[PDB]
Order: structure tokens, then C-alpha cells, then sequence
């Protein structure tokens, strides 16, 4: 990282600073990251957070400083066609097996998430173009 | 039998 | 599927039949006759020589001889003609298709087992044999595993003293004395009476006045001055022509040549004694199980009479303070058939006989060292 | 290896006979796993072993037990709980067999639009239901012209009568119809009373087998039915073991003679007769005796057995149990007598309208004839006892055939036979605390029976490979042959049994001794338990049992003296007992011997005619509408044999798929590069990227063929790739909802 991503992250990272001490909940850190571009899984995250244990994940609060080898190890379509032809063969996926599927499987996330991410993208069928979707998600 | 007895 | 034949040669009597069942169904005297006379009518169908009961009809005009003598067969040719009679003419099997098992006394000579093999594979071409001591068969007939066998046909006495199934070979006495030599000393005492048969069938006529008249006087001293003191004993007979004949002390006189062989002139005691003394070669421990055991078998032991005889002069011979029971089943007669019967049909047994095999491979030595 | 975090396996315990347990850590190749049980266990790989896999759970719950890829004990004890108690269906197939549970509870499916629902589809098209049975065996019947027969087996109680009612009620509903089924439900009262016992275990065991067989015209309709009977337990006559019974019918007697019919019979209290006392339980709960009497004489009536044969039959059997108490005097260890004027037989004699000193004197003789001669002689008071024994046993023998054939008559109909289906209600694999003569021959006739099977069963599938063009070898014959050959074959068990009865001074000892000489080492089917000298081990298809030998050289004894029977046929008192012998050496055969022959005659009865099978099982000791108790029901799946047809369906290829429903299943691990069009050739590829050994699975013509513990593989990959997917999705999603909630952060 050059001189103006440290300070962008920097910036990025006070921006989150709940406390006002200058740092992050280590829970937030995978945050961040996600804030600033990465899409690490919860595992990835806790991984790189030396699998914290509850308590110190939800109280010890770190400084950018601390985190950023994080972002910087966290840091170093095809694949993600495939992930969604999946769920297919006429090019569309069901809202509700897309509901089931993200509250289910996985690192499950609410419905919440999942209606906020759904919102407007399927038709009256309840179908979603997963490429227009993916697309439209990697931006 | 053969020498002690006729048969 | 296929059942031994059980035949047994005896003297006198043949008496064979099948397996596993419960009596002979051919019994017919072992005796083969040849005419002798010179055939006249012309075109009668006159024929070489008869055996069993069709020389017994026709003894009249035949001279009849026994092919065995003492337990042991003489004359080859007409045993062949014998067992010959047996198969085809009274069991009417075809002695290919079933193992046939054969009897014999103990203490006999080797020839003859060797012999009977021989004959029975090679002309008989039976598939598989086996040869069993008399004695033995009669506590299987019986059913004990313990015992004296006291056994008496036509010819051979033999005491065969057996103990949990192990017979005590060193112990087996055998005597000549019985049961035909009663009938010829029966003719020399009828004789000093005045009645004489000498020919081959007059002796079949005294044989069957023994069966009859004869019974073991309980104290034979006593009986010799009844009789000699009364007419109250005497019993008369009828001959095949009509005359009648009468027989007094004599009668009892008779089988008790069994138990004083002197009067025939043998060297030996009676069959009292030698059981006695059959008994006493063996060890001390078993003699009570043995003298609560004497199990009579064959014909000769049939007389009215005989078992409370033994009973009596055993006992007097006997230790004070032991049983003597003597077993005297009624159909005695009949014994080795019944156990050889019941031995035969056995599972265990299937694996005794002499098979065909055997005798090919090592001739009719084998049967010295397979069977007993 | 397949164990892996999100892993489950079942482990056994002492209350419910597995338990799942998830694998909390994955695990290398020592002795430990990690385990978390809905908590916390750590449990030992022991010699080694791995515990059983537990099924992916879409295969759980369907309609037949070899769908399942991991086959073993508890998939089996899973699957019938579930779809017992859940779905509340109790019909389930494992391959061929048909699987019924006793609900003891009544329910809706027995309905006639059900009967119209299952005729004329074919085994695929519905759900198992015995009318899926019945239904399969009358088309076949018609298909080729071939007899049916239909062969159920369990633990009494298990509802075998009620399995051949609904049956039996396809036929007459489906043919239309003549009022069969009423008188054939009408008989089963006398046949029951005549034909059942008390056991340790269990009341109304029936102790014969009953083959029912239902005749068809060329129109097939019903026209009637026979019955026949094989393999009943003469020895029960007159042997009980403790809290055992004799037949049922000498207690009704007994309990009934305060009646003024039987007045006359003298009938004491049931402790009272030799033949009942014995087992020392005369009293069964739940049941009155007196009451039962009546049922069976309206059953007589109904039959038109008319009320003068019915006194016959009481008489005979109130002969028998007087008979019993006989006793015999020794005077000798050669010779016994009847004490005089003894009372036992003056009734007996009365009873039977026989010379009182004829039987005084037959009973104590017995008589052998030469060609030209005949000699009575005396018997021992053993012998003696044998004798009366073997003469009870021959009377009842004979009066229940005598029942069972005026039975047939008020069966028939008078009409040309053309085929018929056979219905076989029989006793499955037995096994108590004591294992004695009769449970030796029960499990004797239950390894030839499951030969039949497994032979049949084979046929099959040699005819399902051919049908898919897939080479036999792959699958091989199981074969208890050798476990037969063992009991029956010369130098057997039975053989050397009924030598040892006629061989002298035969004993249980020397029984035992030579059965160790003859298999002790030679046959590694046979053993001696560690501890003892008088019992034996057989290792039969079920499991190992345990006989003793305390009680065969008693009960295997039949000789019937013939002068005994003569002089009973002699009786002109009354018609029925002359009728009963009316009819040399069966005379002499022993009771072991006549089982062998009667198993004979049912098994060429059997191959006559081409089998369905039914089981059926207890869930519960008590009776509990729908409750279902694992260890009963494993005890149970045993006994049927189930749990081995199992185990020798798991070698071989158990799961079968056809191609489309293979796409349906498993596009998702294909690429749509390696979709051809060509279905069955697409599948060729990938199977064989996806599993690499050309072993697991054959192709046929229309299906694939796999090893146990495919499809179960298949389903793990399948569910890690979902898996994987909805990570990617989810967590792609979430950063982006993560991100625009930063984007309002920066606004
Ligand atoms: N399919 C079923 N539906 C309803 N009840 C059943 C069913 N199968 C069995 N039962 C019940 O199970 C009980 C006994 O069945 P049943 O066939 O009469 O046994 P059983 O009289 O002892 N004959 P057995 O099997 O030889 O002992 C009765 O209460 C029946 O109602
Ligand atoms: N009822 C009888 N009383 C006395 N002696 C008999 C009787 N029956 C047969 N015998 C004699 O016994 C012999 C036949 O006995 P048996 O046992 O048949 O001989 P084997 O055992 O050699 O056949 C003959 O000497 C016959 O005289
Ligand atoms: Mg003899
Ligand atoms: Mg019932
Ligand atoms: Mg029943």
C-alpha cells in the first residue's frame, strides 16, 4: 500500500470507530475489509484474526495500525458464473430457493440481508437473472 | 480243523 | 435307499433278512442234499441236489450234509450253493446293490474269513462286507454294554466276557461240545432203549425229539432216582410213519451232558465252569458288574430249565455275598440276527465295511486288520 | 477418509441400540474420536473398527430399505422407526421381502377404494401394501400359468392371521365371487385351540405350520380352498418345560368339566393329569379358559362337525389325559406291571370301550414274530413309559389330522381345480434362555426355508442382469448349504441323534461325546460352549444358538408298539376312534425323522409353486397402539431374517439409478462442457471423472448399478460443492451490503 491507500484506509477505518479511540472492534475488522474491497468469508476473517475467542473478539479493540497487515494478508468470474449456475437450465433462479439457500447453507445470513440484496431484482415468477445479479454485485 | 479234531 | 443285508451262516440254521427290521424272514436249516438212489420215471425234471427245506421234504431219498462243522465251513462248494439259495431264491435281492454282513465265532482259523471275503466280493461281487463275532451281536440284541455272553448253536460254545464295549480277548473260552453232539450222544442213549437210527435223516427225527422231549433236570441226581423210581416222567412221542416211542429219564439224561462233558467223553468242564472260569481271568475290579450280567444266547440254550440250572451251580461256585443274575430273553434263538440287525443299520457303522476298494487294492488279507 | 467435521455415525448404547453422534473432529489415521451427541463425548476406536456412517437424509424414509447407500443394522432400525411413527405407514419392502409391523391399532387403509387402488398396478407404480403382494402374485398367477404361493413368517402375534385375512379379502373382492373367507376366518378358532401352546416367551404360539390354498376356476374366480399342515409338535404332547403348557384344548377340557357333557369323562382340575401338570402353569391371564371352550364348539358347529363327533373328539382327548397318569410297577429291572385295579385304566378303558386286561397286558409286552413264530415278551418300566408316551402322541397326532380333514371337507367346493395361491402362515427363527429339541427343529426348518429365498432371490437378479446386459460374476451366491448339510446330512446332528436312540444304553452324554468326536474341529459351524460338557453351539444365519442336550434322547423317541393299536381299533363303544387310525414303519420312525420327512413334503410343495414373502414384527411387548421399542425390534429383524438378507444385498449393487434421474439429481457437478446431449454417454464421462474406479459402478442399458456406499459419496461431494457455492454467493453478498452501508458511512 502507497501513501494515499494508507491514508484512504486510515480514513475508512476512523470512519468506524464507534469509540472514538482511534480503532475498531476486532468483528469490525472484517468489515473493513469488506468496506474496502475485500470479500473474505467469516472464516477468512476470524483466520486472519488468529481465531479470536469470543471475548476478545467483542471487547479488545485494536488501532489501524494493528489491523492493517490484516488488510494487506487479506488483500493478497468464471468460478462465480458457475457458483450461480448452480441453482439453475434457462438462466434464472428462484427467489424463495435463493432465500432458502442464503438462510440455510453456508455462512448463513439473515433474511433481512437477503431481501435488502433481492430487493426489485426478481420478476413476478420469482425468478433472477444470476448474471445481470452478478454483475450488478461486483460493480 | 486240520489236526486236532475232524473239521 | 439301500439296506445290509444281515445274514448269519450259523450251523444248522441259516436265518438272514434286511437290516433294520425286526426278525429274519428266511430261516431255513443250512443242510444240502443229493439223491442217491437210481432215478427211474423218465422225464421227471430230477435235479442235481437240493438245499435247505426242500431237502429237508425230500431227506427221504437224499443223503444230507452240513457244509459247516464246528463253526467252521468245510465244504466250499456247497456254502456257495447256500448263500446262493439265500440271495437269489429266499431274499430274492440282487446282491450287487447291498453291503452284506457276515458272523462268524471267535477263535476260529484265518482261512475262513479270508474265504468268505473272497467269496462274497468275487462272486458275489457284493459292494461292500463286514464280519462280526456272534458274541457280540448278543448284547447289542439284548441291549447292555456289559456282560458274560454265554452263547451255545449248532457246534461252537463260546463265553465272550465284555466290559464298557471293550471285550478282554485274553479271557474268551471256546468248546465244542454243543448242541450237535447232543444229538449224537442223544442217538447212543435212545439206542440202549431199544430204538435205532443211524441214517443222515433218522438224525433230523432225533433232532427234533430233542427239541421237544428234552429239559435240564435241576438236580440231576435226584431226577435219576425219580425216574428210575416211577413212571411219572415219561413222555412219548410220534415218529413220521406212525409208530410211537417212549422216552423216560433219558430225556433230561440228555442235556445234561452239557454240563458233565465226560459222558461224551470230552476232556473239558461244563459251560458252568468255563464261564466260571472266564470270569476269574478277568480283573477284580469288573467281576461284579460281569456276574450281574450272563446273557444266554442261541438255540442250545433253550431247554426248559437251563438258566435256573446255572443260576444254581454258579451260585454254589460264586462268592457268598454277590448276585448271580442270569438273563435268559425268550426269543434267545434269535440274537445274533437282532443285534447284527441293529449294528447294521447304525450311521457310525458306515464307515466300518470293506469296501470294494480295499479289496482291490490289498486282497483278502485286509479283513484280518479292518474288521476285528 | 469419509470421516470429516460435519460428520455423523452412529454409536451403540444400552437403551436405544444406536444412538447418532456427530464427529466434532475430523479424523487421521490413533484411537480416539471427538464426538457431539444431541453433548459432549470422546469415544474409542477399538479392535479395529469405525463406527457405521449415518445415510445423507434424502435417502431416509423411502419406500424400500436398499435405497439406502450405507446398508447396516441401524439404517434399517432407523428407517422402520421413522416411518412407523411419523408417517404412520407400516408396510415397508426391503427388496423383495415385504416388511409389516403390528400396529395394534385398526386403521383406514384396508378401505375397498384401496383394494381397486392396487389392482392391476404393478409393483413400481404405489406404495408397499399387502395388497401389493396379493396383487403381484394374482397377475402372475394369471401372466403364466404358474401356482403362487405367499409365505409370511414372524414371531407370533406378529399378525400373521390378520396379514392372510386382507389377503385373502384382495382375492374375493378382485375376482368378485361363495362366502369362503367366512368359513376359512371360522376355522381358525379349533385350529388355534388343537394347534397352539403357552412358551416362555409368548401365548397362542402356534406350533405347526398351516397352508392355506386358495383354488381358482378358469374364470379365476374363487372356488374354495384346502388345508394342509406340516411340521406340528408332537413332543408338547406329552413334555413341558417349566412355565410352558400343553395344547390349549386340554385346558379348555379340563377347565369345562363341570359341564354336565362331560360328566361322564371324570375330568379332574387340570394339576391333576400327568400331561398338563408337568410345566407347572395352568392359569394364563387375560384369557378364560371356559370361555374359549364354548368358542371352539360354536367353531365345531359352524363347521357342521355335528355334536356327536364333538363328543367323540372330547372323549379321545379325555382318553389321552387319562391315559397319562398310568402307572407302572418294576419287578425286575427286565419286567414292570400295572398296579391291579388300578384306576387311571379302568376309566381310560371304560372311556374307550376296551377289554380292561387287554390293555393291562399289551402296555406291559410287547410282541415279535418270527416267519412261523410269535413270542410275547416283558419290557422295562422305561420302556414301558416310552410305549404309553409314543401311543399319546400317535392319538393326537392322528385326531388333529382327523379335525383338519373334516375341516377340508366343509372347505371344498366340488369343481375343477385349475390353479391355485397358497397362503403359508409359519413360526420364523427361535431362541429363549433354553434351547431344546423343539426349538432345534424349528430353526432347522427355518435354514431351509431361508435357503429357498436366498436361491429365489438369486434367480432374480441373475435375470435383472441379463435384462441390463451386465455380466454375473459381479454377483455371487451366498450360501447356507454347509449349516444344512451340518444338521441333516449323514453324520449329522439328527442322524447321530437317531442312532443314539437304538443304540443300548443310549444317554445325553454319550450323545454329546459323539457329537464332539465326529464336528468339534471338522466344522467350523459347530461349537462347544467354553463352560460345558452337555450343550453345543450352531452357528446359524441369525446368530450363534445354544441347545442343550439335556432333553433330546426323550423326546425324539417314538416306537409305537402295533398290538397297542390293535387293540384300540378294536373299540366299538364309539365310531370315531376305529375312524381315526383307518389309514409299518412309521411305527418305528422317530419324531425327528417324521420332521425331516414333513419338512420334505413342504418344500417340494414350495418349489412347486413360486414364492412372495411377508414378515412380520412386534414393535412392543404390551401391545402399546403405535409405539415402537428398538430393542424388540432389532431382536425381531434378527429373527426374520431381514437383517441378513440385508448384509447379502450389500455385497453386489444394491443401489440402482436410471440415467434421467440421475441428471435430476447431479447436474450440478457436471460442466456444461461436459454435458453432451447424448444422456447416457455424458453420464459415462463424468461418473468416471467423478469416481475413479471402474469397480463401483456398472453400466447397463437403462440404469447404473453401485456399490454400497456410492450414492452416500455422491451426496457428500454433491453437498460440499452446494455448499461452497452458497459461500461464495452469500459472502459476496454480504461485502457488497457491508460496502454500501460504508457508502452511507461516507455519506
Ligand atoms: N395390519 C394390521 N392392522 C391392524 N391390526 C393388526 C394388524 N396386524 C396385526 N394386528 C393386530 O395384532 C393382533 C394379533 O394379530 P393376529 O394375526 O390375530 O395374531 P395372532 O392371533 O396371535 N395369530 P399369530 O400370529 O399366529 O400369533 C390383533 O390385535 C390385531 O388387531
Ligand atoms: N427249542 C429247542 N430246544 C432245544 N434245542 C434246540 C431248539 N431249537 C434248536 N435247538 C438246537 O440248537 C441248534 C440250532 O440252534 P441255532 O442257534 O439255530 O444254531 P446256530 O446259532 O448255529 O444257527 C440245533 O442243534 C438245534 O438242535
Ligand atoms: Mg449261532
Ligand atoms: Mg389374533
Ligand atoms: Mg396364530
Amino acid at each position: 500500500f502507497n501513501k494515499d491507500q494508507l491514508e484512504e484506509f486510515k480514513e475508512a477505518f476512523e470512519l468506524f470507530d464507534r469509540v472514538g479511540d482511534g480503532k475498531i472492534l476486532y468483528s469490525q475488522c472484517g468489515d473493513v475489509m469488506r468496506a474496502l474491497g475485500q470479500n473474505p468469508t467469516n472464516a477468512e476473517v476470524l483466520k486472519v484474526l488468529g481465531n479470536p475467542k469470543s471475548d476478545e473478539l467483542k471487547s479488545r479493540r485494536v488501532d489501524f495500525e494493528t489491523f492493517l497487515p490484516m488488510l494487506q494478508a487479506v488483500a493478497k468470474y468464471e468460478d462465480y458464473l458457475e457458483g450461480f449456475r448452480v441453482f439453475d437450465g434457462n438462466g434464472k433462479v428462484m427467489g424463495a430457493e435463493l432465500r432458502h439457500v442464503l438462510t440455510t447453507l453456508g455462512e448463513k445470513m439473515t433474511e433481512e440481508e437477503v431481501e435488502t440484496v433481492l430487493a426489485g431484482h426478481e420478476d413476478s415468477n420469482g425468478c433472477i437473472n444470476y448474471e445481470a445479479f452478478l454483475k450488478h454485485i461486483l460493480s | 480243523w486240520x489236526a486236532x479234531c475232524p473239521a | 435307499e439301500t439296506t445290509a443285508l444281515v445274514c448269519d451262516n450259523g450251523s444248522g440254521l441259516v436265518k438272514a433278512g434286511f437290516a433294520g427290521d425286526d426278525a429274519p424272514r428266511a430261516v431255513f436249516p443250512s443242510i444240502v442234499g443229493r439223491p442217491r438212489h437210481q432215478g427211474v420215471m423218465v422225464g421227471m425234471g430230477q435235479k442235481d441236489s437240493y438245499v435247505g427245506d426242500e431237502a429237508q421234504s425230500k431227506r427221504g431219498i437224499l443223503t444230507l450234509k452240513y457244509p459247516i462243522e464246528h463253526g467252521i465251513i468245510t465244504n466250499w462248494d456247497d456254502m456257495e450253493k447256500i448263500w446262493h439259495h439265500t440271495f437269489y431264491n429266499e431274499l430274492r435281492v440282487a446282491p450287487e446293490e447291498h453291503p452284506t454282513l457276515l458272523t462268524e465265532a471267535p477263535l476260529n482259523p484265518k482261512a475262513n474269513r479270508e474265504k468268505m471275503t473272497q467269496i462274497m466280493f468275487e462272486t458275489f461281487n457284493v459292494p461292500a462286507m463286514y464280519v462280526a463275532i456272534q458274541a457280540v451281536l448278543s448284547l447289542y440284541a439284548s441291549g447292555r454294554t456289559t456282560g458274560i455272553v454265554l452263547d451255545s448253536g449248532d457246534g461252537v460254545t463260546h463265553n465272550v466276557p465284555i466290559y464298557e464295549g471293550y471285550a478282554l480277548p485274553h479271557a474268551i473260552m471256546r468248546l465244542d461240545l454243543a448242541g450237535r453232539d447232543l444229538t449224537d450222544y442223544l442217538m447212543k442213549i435212545l439206542t440202549e432203549r431199544g430204538y435205532s437210527f443211524v441214517t443222515t435223516a433218522e438224525r433230523e427225527i432225533v433232532r427234533d425229539i430233542k427239541e421237544k422231549l428234552c429239559y435240564v433236570a435241576l438236580d440231576f441226581e435226584n431226577e435219576m432216582a425219580t425216574a428210575a423210581s416211577s413212571s411219572s416222567l415219561e413222555k412219548s412221542y410220534e415218529l413220521p410213519d406212525g409208530q410211537v416211542i417212549t422216552i423216560g429219564n433219558e430225556r433230561f439224561r440228555c442235556p445234561e451232558t452239557l454240563f458233565q462233558p465226560s459222558f461224551i467223553g470230552m476232556e473239558s468242564a461244563g459251560i458252568h465252569e468255563t464261564t466260571y472260569n472266564s470270569i476269574m481271568k478277568c480283573d477284580i475290579d469288573i467281576r461284579k458288574d460281569l456276574y450281574a450280567n450272563n446273557v444266554m444266547s442261541g438255540g442250545t440254550t433253550m431247554y426248559p430249565g437251563i438258566a435256573d440250572r446255572m443260576q444254581k451251580e454258579i451260585t454254589a461256585l460264586a462268592p457268598s455275598t454277590m448276585k448271580i443274575k442270569i438273563i435268559a430273553p425268550p426269543e434267545r434263538k434269535y440274537s445274533v440276527w437282532i443285534g447284527g440287525s441293529i449294528l447294521a443299520s447304525l450311521s457310525t457303522f458306515q464307515q466300518m465295511w470293506i469296501t470294494k476298494q480295499e479289496y482291490d487294492e490289498a486282497g483278502p488279507s485286509i479283513v484280518h486288520r479292518k474288521c476285528f | 477418509e469419509l470421516y470429516t467435521k460435519y460428520a455423523r455415525v452412529w454409536i451403540p448404547d444400552p437403551e436405544e441400540v444406536w444412538k447418532s453422534a456427530e464427529l466434532l473432529k475430523d479424523y487421521k489415521p490413533d484411537k480416539v474420536l471427538q464426538l457431539r451427541l444431541e453433548k459432549d463425548l470422546e469415544y474409542c476406536l477399538d479392535p479395529k473398527e469405525l463406527p457405521p456412517l449415518r445415510n445423507p437424509d434424502i435417502l431416509v424414509g423411502e419406500n424400500d430399505l436398499t435405497a439406502l447407500s450405507y446398508l447396516h443394522e441401524p439404517a434399517v432400525l432407523h428407517n422402520l422407526k421413522v416411518r412407523f411413527i411419523d408417517s404412520k405407514l407400516i408396510y415397508t419392502y426391503c427388496g423383495i421381502v415385504l416388511v409389516a409391523i403390528n400396529p395394534y391399532e385398526q386403521l383406514p387403509i384396508y378401505g375397498e377404494d384401496i383394494i381397486n387402488a392396487y389392482s392391476g398396478q404393478n409393483m413400481g407404480d404405489m406404495d408397499p401394501h399387502i395388497f401389493a403382494v396379493a396383487e403381484e402374485a394374482y397377475k402372475q398367477m394369471a401372466r403364466d400359468e404358474r401356482n403362487q404361493s405367499i409365505i409370511v413368517s414372524g414371531e407370533s402375534g406378529a399378525g400373521k392371521t390378520v396379514s392372510a385375512k386382507y389377503a385373502m379379502r384382495y382375492f374375493a373382492t378382485v375376482s368378485g365371487s361363495a362366502n369362503v373367507e367366512e368359513k376359512v376366518l371360522a376355522s381358525n378358532p379349533i385350529m388355534e385351540s388343537i394347534g397352539n401352546a403357552k412358551t416362555t416367551r409368548n401365548d397362542n404360539s402356534s406350533r405347526f405350520g398351516k397352508y392355506i390354498e386358495i383354488g381358482f376356476d378358469k374364470r379365476y374366480r374363487i372356488i374354495g380352498a384346502n388345508m394342509r399342515t406340516y411340521l406340528l409338535e408332537k413332543s408338547r404332547v406329552v413334555f413341558q418345560a417349566e412355565e410352558e403348557r400343553n395344547y390349549h384344548i386340554f385346558y379348555q377340557l379340563c377347565a369345562s368339566a363341570a359341564l354336565p357333557e362331560f360328566k361322564t369323562l371324570r375330568l379332574g382340575n387340570a394339576n391333576y393329569f400327568h400331561y398338563t401338570k408337568q410345566g407347572g402353569s395352568p392359569v394364563i391371564d387375560g384369557i378364560d379358559d371356559a370361555k374359549e371352550m364354548v368358542n371352539t364348539r360354536q367353531a365345531c358347529t359352524l363347521l357342521g362337525i355335528s355334536d356327536s363327533y364333538q363328543m367323540g373328539i372330547f372323549r379321545i382327548l379325555a382318553g389321552i389325559l387319562h391315559l397319562g397318569n398310568v402307572e407302572f410297577a418294576s419287578r425286575d429291572s427286565d419286567s414292570c406291571a400295572i398296579p391291579p385295579k388300578h384306576d387311571p385304566l379302568t376309566i381310560f378303558c371304560d372311556l374307550m370301550g376296551v377289554d380292561y386286561e387287554e390293555m393291562a397286558h399289551w402296555l406291559c409286552h410287547r410282541k415279535l414274530a418270527t416267519a412261523t413264530e410269535t413270542y410275547i415278551k416283558p419290557i422295562s418300566k422305561l420302556h414301558a413309559i416310552n410305549a404309553r408316551d409314543a401311543l399319546a402322541k400317535h392319538i393326537y397326532a392322528n385326531l388333529f389330522n382327523w379335525i383338519v380333514d373334516h375341516v377340508n371337507k366343509a372347505l371344498h367346493s366340488t369343481v375343477k381345480q385349475h390353479s391355485f395361491i397358497g397362503v403359508l402362515d409359519i413360526y420364523g427363527f427361535e431362541t429363549f434362555e433354553i434351547n431344546s429339541f423343539e426349538q432345534f427343529c424349528i430353526n432347522y426348518a427355518n435354514e431351509k426355508l431361508q435357503q429357498q429365498f436366498n436361491m429365489h432371490v438369486f434367480k432374480l437378479e441373475q435375470e435383472e442382469y441379463m435384462k441390463e446386459q451386465i455380466p454375473w460374476t459381479l454377483i455371487d451366491f451366498y450360501d447356507n448349504q454347509p449349516c444344512i448339510n451340518l444338521i441333516e446330512a449323514k453324520m449329522g446332528v439328527l442322524d447321530l441323534l437317531d442312532e443314539e436312540c437304538k443304540m443300548p444304553k443310549g444317554s445325553d452324554d454319550t450323545w454329546a461325546q459323539k457329537l464332539y468326536n465326529t464336528h468339534l474341529n471338522k466344522c467350523a459351524l459347530f461349537e462347544k460352549p467354553r463352560l460345558s460338557n452337555k450343550a453345543f453351539i450352531i452357528k446359524h444365519f441369525a446368530d450363534k444358538v445354544e441347545y442343550q442336550c439335556e432333553g433330546f434322547l426323550e423326546k425324539n423317541k417314538d416306537t409305537v408298539y402295533e398290538e397297542q393299536i390293535k387293540v384300540l381299533k378294536s373299540s366299538k363303544k364309539f365310531k370315531l376312534l376305529p375312524e381315526l387310525f383307518q389309514d409299518s414303519k412309521e411305527h418305528k420312525k422317530t419324531v425327528g425323522h417324521q420332521f425331516r420327512n414333513s419338512l420334505h413334503l413342504l418344500m417340494e410343495t414350495l418349489n412347486a409353486t413360486t414364492p412372495h414373502y411377508v414378515r412380520c414384527i412386534k414393535p412392543n411387548d404390551f401391545k402399546f397402539p403405535f409405539t415402537f421399542d428398538e430393542k424388540r425390534a432389532v431382536q425381531q429383524l434378527r429373527a426374520c431374517g431381514v437383517l441378513e438378507t440385508i448384509r447379502i444385498s450389500a455385497a453386489g449393487f444394491p443401489s440402482r439409478w436410471t440415467y434421467q434421474e440421475f441428471f435430476s439429481r447431479y447436474r450440478v457437478l457436471m460442466k456444461q462442457k461436459d454435458v453432451l446431449s447424448d444422456r447416457k454417454q455424458t453420464c459415462k464421462n463424468v461418473l468416471e471423472k467423478l469416481i475413479l474406479d471402474k469397480d463401483k459402478y456398472q453400466f447397463g442399458k437403462t440404469k447404473i448399478f453401485f456399490r454400497a456406499g456410492q450414492v452416500a459419496y455422491l451426496e457428500k461431494i454433491r453437498a460440499d460443492k452446494l455448499r461452497a457455492a452458497c459461500i461464495r454467493i452469500q459472502k459476496t453478498i454480504r461485502g457488497w451490503l457491508m460496502r454500501k452501508k460504508y457508502m452511507r458511512m461516507r455519506r
